[PDB]
């Protein structure tokens, strides 16, 4: 890694970065070595470093992507009925940016009523934020849960439940975004065909917005489990006793 | 000054060099040394 | 007496119109970012804000203003730090010829 | 059990490929450059890539 | 070991309020809850600082030198 | 022009520690009366 | 990157070999000394 | 052994990802999970067969009768004073070992100060005298200590917020701990989300609850009290956000659960190793975590860095840098 | 619409959408001659220790904004730092320290100055920016005692240490300026600790003022928080013994009943803490909408006894208006 010198007692890593460790935040310990020589420094930077480790040699398969809770946050902004408008979404632009990167809006999915922007636009917009950016990806893939369409003969995102994602010039033209596009097993990932076509620092870019973004809409959204999550149906409750 | 709380008679005596660790009027043999005199800072917080 | 070192400019995210600007304020928090963003957004000429606290330990924020080719985006600033003083004055106005008439 | 034999799997699968490694000359040799394998996997190619 | 002086998720003062709570519950007896209510605990963040408190220095106090 | 480059991108590069890294990859992953 | 706490950047150095390049910033180092952060914990001059 | 906190379960500030739990600054202000630590150390001034005896030395005043640094603490018969503040270097008992005396006083050596709370001067059974001196430090909630609900769900401290960052009900309260809701479905802590529901309407009703096994308060008319005040049956409240004002788009399940709060603290664990004492026999750098330290890079990352094919971090990591040594070969004999 | 749409599962429309470029109809610009007449303020109740008043057509940046400076931002008075004498008391010195500096005190603090860091520690603490609090109590066995014995008020003459006994020493000007206002601990009766004979407590304690951000000790209020009010829209009026249990399904004095089984009306919505338990029976849903008004805000602020609370409200408008003022002020470093 690179150092980053900051105030408190432990050791904070990001956290599409425990996966290779196979580490989680309860208490566990890891050990930092501080190279001593230019050629020691060298090395562990360009081999070991993490841009370059971001698949496994076992496969060649991502092993470096978004972890348990920003695969919640982006599959609840790019579920199919959330729209957004200028406020909002240049507000929920700059989380992920820090207020330093440069967008480009795009003409809004809805303009009648109001002008508003489906949260299939602003992935698309973590993804090549301007025109300036290179990252111009065409990439098509099932989700994890995928029912498939009505009749045998309309294709594969005529699915219902919206379950396969089709981007065409760096934009989601379907789909939501979970692990099957940017969890760590898949190479038809979105942070895999980055890498694949720009490079180790623009698939590491983008997943740096992704980590921001999502580290910052999920608590103003708010997201929770109950009691009614796991509670059954009184018909579920007759239902059981017969089967 | 005057130390050297006893443990369980409460009572105060200061030692010399080779005195006890004895009580005197107790017999008892442990000895807590006292708060001492100087002020102590701190910060509520 | 100015104060040099409140607000700056990140030039590393500016364009050279002046139509987008990055403005690194610090001491400053969501209590008031938040309550420049609405402002900021209700001009007719603003076509982004937004800010954000990149990291918690610092005391410090980002504001992020673009606007359409009509006004420098420090002019949108300077315009939206006077729209929410005069805010306030009518928040203070309105406050105590409540409570005296009380 | 499962902590102590994923470790102790792959050190030993470690003291026997260790010392391999693709050369120049396309092939895999030893220490002592035995070849093992004219080309790696038949082709050549990677399989992070 | 003593009352905390204010509920932790409020700032609310419930420190003056156990001297008075027990006096509700030994005498002119309540039933915990309305007793925590006549204080003036509405929040229950600020009723559970009082209720849930187990009061050790009372105990702690019978273990000094006797001084 | 695309899949030529990415196929002289997939060929083993020389010095690579080709057999340590397959031992790795094998020991660390975790009909009738058969083993 | 990782986030290294200041308390143990204080103690893990690196040996920085002073050149024409950073001969201005290891003698701020020098003189913040060891006990703020960037800061030196020692010197090892060129033959002692 | 643990405090009620309020606890939100939802996900916030993504520095609760996994097992991380969110916490209150103005909650450790006012003593949530606030705790202290008391440590011994004895010395026995032992009395030897030449007839001399280890004696407590004295205060070392300079230049007038004020006390050297390492006497600052120390008193007038070289046993620290009771609720004086020793750092990392002074002297709290000043025994001096044999007519010469070498003195060996001991040095508290810890990262942190702390007050001295008793000092007991005693004598054991074969009359010899035990110096027994108690530590105190006071210490809160740091980034790192770990806290635990009853069911298993261990989690470290996160990020420590500033309450009014926090989100917050129509009442005003907010919570302690905020924990995520990733914890409950690989889990399946369902006890956790009914510890929550009887203890919110335990304390609405003024009531102990009760979820002993097989048995217990009952979730239906746990869920009869909460509807009696004005709460929602299932424990789900819409709380606004604290950052941005504005509802949140679910309703939270918010209310009281028991943590208790354990003993690995960051405090001590955290050490770190530049250069420092050797073992003897091996000239490597020694054991332990109470020594300087030293951390064992052994047998199973050297195959990792083999792998990456990095051969002088290989060479540094584990020669230059752990064990070097300029030796004189004979080229003619090899010894 | 300005109204949330509260439902079973989840919460609709909760964001501002009041900006121009919201809708082709580029309207709601900023327009402060128009905020004027749209804001308006009304004040439910007002007591020494807590206000109750609505903020009507504002956004909830704005709203939100004064919450925050109440709660982390307007200053206070409360004890920094103990020095202690002769602490030999169970609880232990930085505990009973703790508990000292967390107490409230009646202190104004427009009439003290912010303490500096950046100066030495002698002429650190001028008598216009400290104020020094002393306890000094000795638990002694009191011979007078009644032979049930049991309850320590009548065992010991001190065995109970409360606020009221943090004294107050005047330094310099302070017994002139503070001769009408003595420094009093805003709750007396708040128990710091508890004695027995031979234990003695004696302190002094000095009292600068902070911000809640700090530490929690100086956050004005105990708490000052908003709402917006529900509103229960009665679609398709409900009648008969149904409007009996359309009653119960909300706090009492929520909803009434006209004249038996003529229809349930809504009468005081402000009164209802919202928990959506209509919404749980599917005979009374598509016979009611029950929302929220996102403009509407009900603010309570209560305060921890320094100031009154329309004064932590006027001072909190006061310090974001002055952060605005302050920044408008400042050179943009290139
Ligand atoms: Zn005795
Ligand atoms: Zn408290
Ligand atoms: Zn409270
Ligand atoms: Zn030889």
């Amino acid at each position: 890694h690179y150092a980053k010198i900051r105030p408190w007692r432990t050791f904070r890593l990001n956290e599409c970065v425990c996966t290779p460790y196979n580490a989680d935040f309860d208490g566990d310990e890891m050990n930092l070595h501080v190279p001593q020589t230019e050629e020691a420094r060298a090395e562990a930077i360009n081999l070991m470093g993490v841009k370059n480790n971001l698949l496994t040699p076992k496969s060649g398969e991502p092993i470096i992507a978004a972890t348990q809770d920003f695969i919640t946050g982006s599959y609840l902004i790019s579920h199919k009925d959330s729209f957004y408008d200028r406020a909002t979404l240049t507000q929920l632009l700059s989380m992920m940016s820090d207020g330093i990167e440069h967008f480009d809006i795009p003409p809004p999915a809805i303009m009648k009523p109001y002008y508003l922007w489906t949260g299939k636009q602003v992935f698309s917009l973590l993804i090549k934020p301007n025109h300036n950016s290179p990252v111009v990806i065409n990439l098509d893939a099932k989700n994890k849960v995928f029912v498939p369409p009505k009749s045998k003969s309309l294709p594969n995102e005529m699915s219902q439940n919206d379950g396969f994602v089709i981007i065409r010039g760096s934009q989601i033209l379907s789909g939501v975004m979970d692990k099957s596009v940017l969890g760590d097993g898949k190479k038809h990932s979105v942070f895999y065909t980055i890498l694949r076509d720009y490079g180790p620092q623009e698939a590491a870019n983008a997943m740096n917005r992704m980590a921001k973004l999502c580290a910052r809409f999920l608590g103003n959204r708010g997201f929770s489990i109950g009691i009614n999550d796991v509670t059954p149906a009184d018909d579920l409750k007759q239902k059981k006793e017969e089967l | 000054t005057l130390k050297y709380i006893c443990a369980e008679c409460s009572s105060k005596l200061s030692l010399s060099r080779t005195d006890a660790v004895r009580c005197k009027d107790c017999g008892h043999r442990i000895l807590l040394k006292a708060r001492t005199k100087r002020l102590v800072q701190f910060e509520a917080r | 007496e100015p104060d040099r070192e409140k607000i700056k400019l990140l030039t590393q995210a500016t364009s050279e119109d002046g139509t987008s600007a990055s403005f690194q304020i610090v001491e400053e928090d969501h209590t008031l970012g938040n309550a420049l963003r609405y402002v900021i957004m209700k001009n007719p000429d603003v076509e982004f804000c937004g800010y954000s606290i990149p990291h918690p330990s610092e005391n410090l924020l980002n504001i992020r203003i673009q606007t359409y080719g009509e006004t420098t985006a420090v002019d949108a600033l300077q315009k939206g730090l006077k729209d929410l003083m005069d805010l306030c004055d009518v928040v203070e106005s309105k406050f105590t010829e409540k409570i005296k008439s009380m | 059990v499962k902590t102590a034999e994923t470790g102790y799997m792959s050190r030993r699968l470690m003291k026997s490929l260790e010392d391999l490694s693709c050369q120049y000359d396309n092939t895999v040799r030893t220490s002592a450059n035995g070849i093992v394998q004219f080309t790696y996997g038949g082709d050549g190619l990677d399989p992070l890539e | 070991m003593i009352v905390p002086v204010r509920c932790f998720s409020c700032g609310k003062v419930v420190g003056d309020k156990w001297e008075s709570y027990l006096n509700l519950l030994q005498e002119d007896e309540l039933d915990e809850g309305t007793a925590l209510s006549r204080l003036g605990l509405k929040r229950y963040c600020c009723r559970r600082m009082i209720l849930t408190h187990v009061d050790l220095i009372e105990k702690f106090l019978r273990y000094n030198p006797l001084e | 022009e695309i899949a030529l480059f990415k196929y002289r991108k997939a060929r083993l590069e020389p010095g690579t520690a080709i057999g340590a890294i397959g031992a790795q990859s094998i020991g660390e992953p975790g009909s009738m009366n058969v083993t | 990157e990782v986030a290294v706490p200041d308390r143990v950047a204080k103690v893990l150095t690196y040996p920085e070999k002073v050149t024409r390049y950073n001969r201005h910033k290891l003698q701020e180092l020098i003189v913040n000394g060891p006990n703020v952060h960037p800061g030196a914990n020692y010197l090892l001059k060129r033959n002692e | 052994a643990g405090q009620n906190a309020t606890v939100a379960v939802m996900s916030y500030s993504g520095y609760d990802i996994e097992d991380a739990l969110v916490l209150n600054k103005s909650s450790i202000d006012r003593g949530f999970g606030r705790c202290e630590t008391r440590r011994k150390t004895t010395t026995v001034l032992k009395r030897y067969a030449n007839h001399t005896q280890d004696i407590i030395g004295g205060m070392r005043v300079d230049e007038n009768g004020d006390p050297i640094w390492q006497h600052q603490s120390l008193g007038p018969d070289g046993l620290g004073e009771v609720g004086m503040k020793v750092q990392s270097g002074q002297i709290y008992i000043n025994k001096s070992v044999p007519t010469q005396y070498r003195e060996a006083p001991v040095i508290y050596r810890g990262p942190e100060p702390s007050h001295i709370d008793q000092v007991m001067m005693s004598v054991s059974d074969n009359d010899q005298a035990l110096i027994k001196v108690l530590l105190r430090q006071n210490r809160r909630p740091e980034l790192g200590d770990k806290f635990s609900s009853r069911h298993g769900q261990k989690g470290v401290c996160g990020i420590i917020v500033k309450q009014e960052d926090m989100p917050f009900n129509d009442q005003g309260i907010v919570p302690d701990i905020i924990m995520n809701p990733h914890g409950f479905p690989s889990r399946m802590t369902v006890g956790k989300m009914i510890e929550l529901i009887s203890g919110k309407a335990g304390v609405l009703n003024g009531t102990l609850e009760y979820g002993t096994c097989f048995g217990g308060s009952k979730l239906e008319d746990m869920s009869k009290i909460l509807v009696d005040q004005g709460f929602n049956y299932s424990g789900k409240d819409m709380l606004y956000s604290g950052i941005t004002g504005e509802c949140l788009q679910a309703y939270i399940f918010f209310g009281p659960i028991y943590y208790q709060k354990l003993k690995h603290m960051v405090l001590d664990k955290m050490h770190a190793r530049a250069r420092g004492p050797r073992a003897v026999l091996t000239r490597q750098p020694t054991e332990g975590r109470s020594r300087d330290g030293g951390l064992r890079l052994g047998e199973m990352e050297r195959d990792c860095v083999i792998a990456y094919g990095a051969s002088q971090l290989l060479l540094e990591r584990l020669m230059i840098s752990s064990d070097a040594f300029e030796v004189d070969v004979c080229d003619k004999c090899g010894l | 619409s300005n109204i949330v749409g509260i439902e079973y599962n989840r919460v609709t429309n909760t964001t501002s959408t009041d900006f121009p470029g919201f809708s082709k109809d580029a309207e709601n610009e900023w327009n402060v001659e128009k905020f004027k007449k749209d804001f308006e303020v009304n004040i439910s109740s007002l007591d020494a220790r807590e206000a109750n008043f609505d903020l009507i057509n504002i956004d909830t940046s704005i709203a939100n904004a004064f919450r925050r400076i109440m709660i982390s931002e307007v200053p206070s008075v409360a004890a920094e730092y103990v020095y202690f004498f002769n602490n030999t008391s169970v609880i232990q010195d930085e505990v009973l320290a703790h508990r000292i500096g967390l107490v409230p005190l009646k202190v104004d603090p427009d009439m003290l100055t912010w303490v500096d860091s950046n100066l030495p520690d002698d002429e650190k603490f001028t008598d216009e920016n400290t104020i020094v609090l002393s306890l000094n109590v000795k638990c002694t066995r009191n011979p007078d005692a009644p032979k049930g014995s049991t309850d320590p008020k009548e065992l010991y003459n001190n065995a109970h240490v409360y606020a009221r006994d943090l004294k107050f020493e005047p330094q310099g000007r302070q017994s002139t300026t503070f001769a009408d206002c003595p420094v009093v601990p805003a709750d007396p009766d708040i128990l710091l600790a508890k004695l027995r004979p031979g234990q003695e407590i004696s302190l002094k304690a000095h009292c600068i003022l902070g911000i809640g951000g700090d530490h929690a000790k100086f956050s004005p209020v105990s708490t000052a928080s908003y709402r917006l009010l529900p509103q229960i829209n009665i679609l398709q009026p409900i009648k008969g013994e149904s409007a009996r249990r359309f009653q119960k399904c909300f706090p009492p004095g929520v909803i009434g009943i006209d004249e038996g089984s003529d229809e349930a009306y809504v009468k005081d919505a402000r009164k209802d803490t919202v928990s959506r338990e209509v919404l749980r029976y599917e005979e009374f849903a598509d016979k009611v909408k029950l929302g929220r008004v996102r403009n509407h805000f009900i603010f309570n602020v209560e305060s921890a006894g320094a100031m009154t609370p329309e004064e932590i409200f006027f001072k909190s408008v006061r310090i974001l208006k002055n952060k605005a003022e302050y920044l408008k002020n400042c050179p943009i470093t290139q």
